[PDB]
């Protein structure tokens, strides 16, 4: 359809029945691109983020995003997040 | 959360509650919401990250007490009674921890 | 095997240009001292008795470099060039992670250049294939006689 | 081809006419030479003070 409540780029109609991006635009998913490498991306049409990271859903999609994201964080239902954690390595104790 | 030899994965899913009908996220099972977030190849039926199988019968797979009781509410009330087909849920903190 | 500390070049030490294949004390002059720890220069780097005797005895002390940052220069309206907020941390990330590293060790010298490369397991990519060797003839600017690869001389 | 052609921060016209900073000398007139300070520092003496 022409529906975007969203005000993305990617309608309210592909938004819930499959899409996949191609030269920077979406396109109806007709299984055809299986044996490509295209996958098919579902999500939410009444939200601009739909796992809550702060790039959209066309962002996510398409991949304009910083470049350097794992492909896992490709489609919007996964989400950008990272788990930054500390490791401790040893202690040296200074006896003033 | 996937804890691989010398390696861990911690990555998160979208869910959708069903009690206030306004989110319109579509609904995940756990299999292919774990096979979204890992990106696994499926060659018949089974998931494969790289080389190392990964499936109910395969690994090891631990919930937290709330996650289990969770599971165990929504597998009574089904028909195949496999865990890789349950609606996931938030706060679900599954650990899937593969073979030596 | 225990690192000492860990320094930022806070006011002292900050080299404002550093134009390719050149020091920042530029050749002739002499290198440059690093002693305060905090941030307003003001603090030595202490040491207690334990590790000075390692240190009397013989053991030899290594200084390695963790990280860099600085900017780089663009264009505003005017011809005036710019930098300021333009951190090379922002790229350094993505540039190693679609790039592949090439190094380069004739004598005295060495180059350390980075090419784009393309994967085929998304047909997003659109980055030409380069092989290895047509790569490292664009990336060191060399020269082909009849098949072979010339710098200068070498 | 450029707006510079020497690289320093005054274009072509503006070192041309003079419409920049007056107390250059005039050597930098023409766009070809360019307006670079060299300042130097010069060493006369030390004092220690022994504590
Ligand atoms: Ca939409
Ligand atoms: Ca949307």
């Amino acid at each position: 359809e022409d529906l975007d409540t969203d005000n993305d780029n990617i309608p309210d109609s592909y938004e819930r029945n499959g899409y996949t991006i191609k030269d920077l635009i979406a396109v109806k998913w007709e299984d055809s691109f299986a044996e490509q490498g295209y996958k098919k991306y579902v999500s939410n049409y009444l939200e601009s983020n739909t796992a809550g990271d702060p790039y959209t859903d066309y962002e996510k999609a398409s991949g304009s995003f910083d470049k350097a994201i794992k492909t896992e964080a490709r489609d919007p239902l996964v989400a950008a997040y990272p788990i930054v954690g500390v490791g401790m390595e040893k202690l040296i104790i200074s006896t003033n | 959360i996937l804890d691989t030899e010398n390696e861990s994965y911690e990555r998160r899913v979208t869910a959708k509650n069903l009690q206030d009908p306004e989110d319109k996220t579509p609904e995940l099972t756990i299999g292919e919401a774990i096979e979204k977030a890992f990106g696994a190849t499926k060659k018949d039926g089974l998931l494969y990250f790289n080389d190392i199988p990964i499936d109910e019968s395969c690994v090891e797979l631990i919930f937290d007490d709330n996650t289990a009781n969770k599971i165990k509410d929504s597998l009574k009330t089904l028909s195949d009674k496999k865990i890789y087909n349950v609606k996931l849920e938030r706060g679900m903190n599954i650990l899937i921890k593969t073979p030596t | 095997g225990d690192t000492l500390s860990t320094i930022k070049a806070q006011e002292n030490q900050i080299g404002n240009n550093l134009s390719p294949g050149d020091t920042y004390p530029k050749k002739g002059l002499s290198p440059l001292a690093l002693n305060t720890m905090d941030q307003f220069s003001s603090r030595l780097i202490p040491i207690n008795y334990d590790q000075l005797k390692k240190l009397d005895a013989g053991k030899q002390i290594k200084l390695e470099t963790t990280q860099v940052s600085g900017n780089f220069g663009t264009k505003n309206s005017s011809g005036q060039i710019v930098t300021e907020g333009n951190s090379w941390s922002d790229y350094i990330s993505q540039i190693d992670s679609i790039s592949a590293s090439i190094i380069l060790d004739t004598e005295n010298e060495s180059y350390e250049r980075r090419v784009t490369a393309k994967n085929l397991q998304d047909p997003e990519d659109k980055t030409p294939e380069l092989t290895i060797g047509e790569a490292i003839e664009k990336a060191f600017g060399a020269t082909k006689k009849d098949g072979l690869l010339y710098f200068n001389d070498i």
